């Protein structure tokens, strides 16, 4: 697998997920007890990736959340979540 | 005749004193280290000791624990 | 070869005061130091408490913690 | 040599077709390059592609990255070309797409900041008095981002002389429009040079040349309303002039000078506002009767800025504003439109907002009878949404007389259904609430005549409208009618189109919500058996009604049903656990939940165990959900025995299961776990000293889980003794295993300390064996990453040797 953490600096800008990966922790994959709202960066929320799933990249209709497992390890204090194919391009899958 | 001494860096330690041998023992001692600053006797068997870095804490000894030892 | 544990383990390295198998007592102890002075100017009590000690004020003791931080422990080695 | 360098420029290819790390590394190697390429080759290689039509959006962005950094190194070898970069990029700036515009002004201000001030003003000048109006628009575009690119005071000199220039009026008015620009672009950012921008431009309210002065106009209400709320002793000098023309000029000007007193008046204090109201409300009538369309849409932008301001009275608002308001603005034509409709609704909700609700609805309410769907659908928008936010408390008789009668008939009438009437009609009856008691029986005929038949639609518009009206329908002291209207809804229950029986369903679970699970006339008994086959539907919405209908009958009508029915039901919703829609899947859990408290743990625990064996992992999640939903509702005192009872089987893939199950229902329950940490301990014991690596990883998770759900609750000693288990694992090749362990070691990190942590990982970080050193400072990372500052506290002493000063000194000090 090539999938890497973005990692970088998180603004004001807030992450989606599509209805597949919908109550999913972004972190760990659980389905009890979200938290934490996910933060992501300028340049993830730009564009055509405006409103994009942090997961798996479809179309978002909701937010993404921190479960409290993440949340009380402090998992939500890195950088931005989203994940990134490193074995394509931009426009690519 | 039960001593409680408070260490710098290290917890409280309980010594005995044995009168007819002449002798001040320890028997117990603490798994923390403790940068105590101030400690109160609440009874025979608990203390209640602070910390430089701002914790309180209350230690007990455990029922079973025997004074004379060496 | 490009995973996520990968590139967690890489950032944890990045992570200032972290080490390794090759990490000396010096750095160690160095790093120790550092914290600990910041950790001081950070807590407001534990720097009263330094400050009545040694009968200064609290802005000379501020400036000599700043000034231990260049070289804490002395010179290394080698 | 001129042909290589285009080869060399193979970069851009790599860094538009490429992988990021590909893309960096060309980025990287552009950048240092620059300067030695030069401004001309770079460029012109860049140009052509940047206004290719086959271009996408992120490879847009990706070339504006490259053109930044570039600029950055190349500053003032852009001179020679500005005007080719310009001529390129000088449209993106009016384009319809939104980053268009966005990634052109970041070029333009780049572009600005390389070069120089001068030199876009000697480029961009002779452009300003060009005849074509297009050209225009761009150079004051683009002129204002370079004034938001290099402040406004570097521009302000160009700007005072340009607008006063004596030869070209087309100079004047683009001078202007850039004002205007630099106002939109700009915003509250302005307020610093809000006096000196006036200044610069409040000769041209005057001008011999309309279109300077509708400019001028123009721009004034955009430093308006950018400066708004703030701001309003730099406009003075405009506050005479202005007025003087809206009473002198007709038209086109008279519309922006209108315009421009609408941005102005909530600027003022109470006595100017008053006093200009007065002034531009007797024009605003006389435009208030008038033909065009956008002088309309401007008067009625303009009545709703005056009358929101403080100095404005209602009472002068009822007796001056409001008879001709209403005489000359409601009409079907009117309603036709579009935009003037939606412009209209708004002043109209908000004049209420300070009028009074019952002086709007008394005025617009016996239009609820018209012959015109689309003016019966525009006041029953204009009621609802002043219903909604006043509300009724001033609404007298009389009044809701007509209100009844209205939407009543507004509601029989409809032909093409949209939710227009439903939600007016909701929202009225939910606002009058207790007060509308005499009216509910022919409400209810209209409901029952509505969904005895008509289309389907009409059907689960009356199922919406049962659905939202029940509570009050209760609440009012009522019972009778919806128990009737319940059952002739559960004779609605064999349905061909799915949407239509979930909205059945919805309204009665409503009404099975409020009316008593006793005190009811379709009884239980005969409606759940009729329930159970619709939890096999497969629409969305059908099946998320109908499993939360049955939650809603196990949690308060339990003892009506049988526990064989129960169980059926129990072992139908339990693969749903899974469902691929977060709205199932709550429900689900719910119902679970609810139904499993109703029966009790003994016997389904029996059956959950009983197919953990026999059933394909796919299935077992379910089983496993299922078997933590019971242990949450009904104590896990009740659970723990039977499922360690399990693991006493000697087999493997049965134990593994075992042990999966433990580990989520841990994680499931939190901190309601810390009373059965010792009960569990020994089989974890004995899972994690196994040869097989899956019960040891398993065992990890569960670990980790304990450990993360007690946290602040002091179960210290038993999460003591296992890390003494868990530790003899961090020596393990394997991957997943050793991803465990470091999970259940972080998590018992927060759970026992970080102290007990460096104590046990101190031994081996000075080892001398190189693996022992890998694994330890591995574990200390961890350690050190989370509460560094923690560990100020713990840190062992280290004594002086020869050459360094190791002891700490300060925590020595004694007081
Ligand atoms: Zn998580
Ligand atoms: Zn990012
Ligand atoms: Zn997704």
């Amino acid at each position: 697998p090539d999938l890497i953490f973005c990692r970088k600096q998180a603004g004001v800008a807030i992450g989606r997920l599509c209805e597949k990966c919908d109550g999913k922790c972004v972190i760990c994959d659980s389905y009890v007890r979200p938290c934490t709202l996910v933060r992501i960066c300028d340049e993830c929320n730009y564009g055509s990736y405006q409103g994009r799933c942090v997961i798996c990249g479809g179309p978002g209709v909701s937010d993404a959340y921190y479960c409290k497992e993440c949340t009380i390890q402090e998992k939500d204090r890195d950088g931005c979540p989203k994940i990134v194919n490193l074995g394509s391009s931009k426009t690519d899958l | 005749h039960r001593v409680i001494v408070s260490d710098v860096q290290e917890s409280f330690i309980w010594v005995r004193y044995k009168r007819n041998e002449n002798q001040l023992i320890i028997f117990a001692d603490d798994t923390y280290p403790r940068w105590v600053t101030t400690a109160s006797l609440l009874d025979y068997d608990t203390v209640a000791g602070a910390d430089k870095f701002g914790n309180i804490c209350v230690v007990r000894l455990p029922p079973n624990t025997n004074d004379e030892v060496d | 070869r490009y995973t996520i544990h990968s590139q967690l383990e890489h950032l944890q390295s990045k992570y200032i005061g972290t080490g390794h198998a090759d990490t000396t007592k010096w750095e160690w102890l160095v790093n120790q130091h550092r914290d600990s002075y910041c950790s001081y100017m950070g807590h407001f009590d534990l720097l009263n408490y330094f400050a009545i000690a040694e009968n200064e004020s609290k802005a000379r003791v501020r400036f000599n913690l700043m000034e231990k931080m260049l070289q804490p422990c002395g010179p290394p080695a080698d | 040599e001129e042909q290589k360098e285009r080869k060399i420029m193979k970069l851009l290819l790599k860094i538009k077709n490429g992988t990021p790390p590909m893309r960096k590394a060309a980025l990287r190697q552009i950048t240092d390059k620059a300067r030695e390429f030069g401004a001309g080759p770079l460029f012109n290689q860049i140009l052509p592609l940047l206004m290719s039509p086959t271009l996408e959006d992120q490879e847009r962005h990706l070339l504006v990255k490259v053109i930044d950094r570039i600029l950055y190194k190349l500053d003032d070898l852009v001179r020679p070309y500005v005007h080719k970069i310009l001529v390129v990029i000088e449209p993106l700036l009016i384009d319809e797409d939104y980053y268009a515009r966005v990634e052109g002004r970041e070029i333009i201000s780049n572009l600005a900041k390389a070069a120089g001030l001068a030199t876009m003003i000697s480029t961009m000048r002779p452009d300003i008095d060009n005849m074509d109006e297009y050209v225009r628009n761009t150079t004051a575009r683009a002129f204002a981002v370079v004034a938001s690119a290099l402040g406004i005071p570097s521009l302000l000199p160009f700007l005072k002389a340009v607008c006063k220039s004596k030869k070209s009026w087309q100079a004047r008015h683009t001078g202007i429009k850039i004002v205007q620009q630099i106002a939109i672009l700009m915003g509250c950012a302005i307020l610093p040079h809000l006096r000196s921008l006036v200044e610069i431009i409040e000769h041209g309210l005057v001008d011999e040349q309309q279109k300077v002065r509708t400019i001028s106009a123009l721009a004034i209400a955009a430093l308006a309303e950018a400066a708004t709320p703030y701001g309003i002793e730099s406009f003075d000098s405009v506050l005479k002039p202005l007025w003087k023309g809206i009473r002198q000029h007709r038209g086109k000007g008279l519309a922006a000078f209108l315009k421009a007193i609408g941005y102005l008046i909530p600027l003022m204090d109470a006595e100017y506002a008053n006093y200009y109201t007065r002034e531009v409300m007797l024009i605003l009538i006389r435009e208030f009767q008038s033909p065009d369309e956008e002088m309309k849409k401007i008067v009625l932008k303009v009545v709703k800025q005056c009358c929101g301001t403080d100095g404005v009275e209602a009472n002068y608002i009822k007796t001056e504003i409001l008879p001709p308001f209403f005489k000359h603005f409601w009409q079907h034509r009117m309603a036709l439109d579009r935009r003037n409709y939606r412009q209209l609704v708004d002043t109209t909700v908000e004049l209420a907002n300070k009028v009074g609700a019952a002086e709007i609805i008394s005025r617009i309410v016996d239009d609820l009878k018209d012959e015109a769907e689309q003016y019966r659908k525009m006041v029953m928008e204009t009621i609802e949404k002043i219903m909604g936010n006043l509300g009724a408390a001033d609404i007298d008789h009389k009044l809701e007389e007509q209100l009844i009668d209205g939407i009543l008939y507004a509601f029989q009438e409809q032909t093409t259904e949209d939710s227009v009437m439903l939600n007016g009609f909701g929202t009225v009856v939910n606002a009058l609430g207790k007060r509308v008691k005499p009216y509910l029986p022919q409400i209810c005929g209209t409901v029952l005549w509505r969904l005895n038949n008509k289309s389907a639609k009409v059907r689960q518009q009356a199922a919406d409208l049962i659905s939202r009206t029940a509570v009050v329908m209760k609440t009012c002291q009522e019972e009778k009618l919806m128990g009737h209207l319940g059952v002739v809804l559960y004779e609605y229950l064999g349905e061909e189109y799915p949407e239509v029986l979930g909205s059945i369903l919805g309204a009665l679970k409503a009404i099975v919500n409020v009316i008593g699970m006793h005190k009811m006339t379709p009884p239980i008994k005969d409606l759940l058996p009729r329930l159970t086959p619709i939890l096999k539907n497969r629409h969305e919405k059908v099946q998320e009604n109908c499993i939360d209908l049955v939650g809603r009958i196990a949690d308060r009508g339990a003892e009506y049903v049988s526990a064989r029915e129960w169980m059926r039901i129990c072992f139908e919703l339990l693969e749903l656990l899974k469902a691929h829609k977060k709205a199932i899947r709550r429900a689900t859990v719910n119902t679970f939940g609810y139904i499993a408290k109703a029966i009790g743990p003994h016997d389904v625990l029996a059956t959950l165990l009983n197919n953990l064996k026999v059933q394909e992992r796919q299935n077992r999640v379910c089983t496993t959900v299922a078997i933590a939903i019971v242990a949450e509702t009904c104590s896990p005192f009740t659970v723990l025995p039977a499922l360690m009872n399990e693991y006493r089987v000697p087999e493997l893939n049965v134990q593994n299961g075992v042990l999966k199950s433990l580990s989520f229902l841990f994680e499931y329950i939190g901190e309601m776990g810390k009373d059965y940490i010792y009960a569990v301990t020994p089989l974890l014991e004995d899972a994690l000293m196994d040869r097989d690596l899956v019960h040891r990883q398993t065992a990890s998770a569960v670990v980790q889980h304990m450990s993360l759900g007690v946290y602040g609750f002091g179960c210290e000693d038993s999460l003591n003794h296992l890390l003494n288990y868990v530790w003899p694992n961090v020596f393990e090749t394997s991957p997943h295993v050793i991803q465990a362990v470091m999970g259940a070691l972080e998590g018992l990190r927060v759970a026992i300390g970080p102290c007990r942590m460096l104590q046990y990982c101190l031994q081996g970080l000075f080892h001398p064996a190189r693996k022992v050193r890998d694994v330890y400072w591995k574990i200390y990372n961890s350690i050190y990453i989370g509460s560094q500052d923690a560990l100020i506290a713990h840190y062992p002493r280290i004594y002086n040797d020869d050459k360094n000063t190791y002891i700490r000194y300060e925590l020595d000090y004694i007081l």
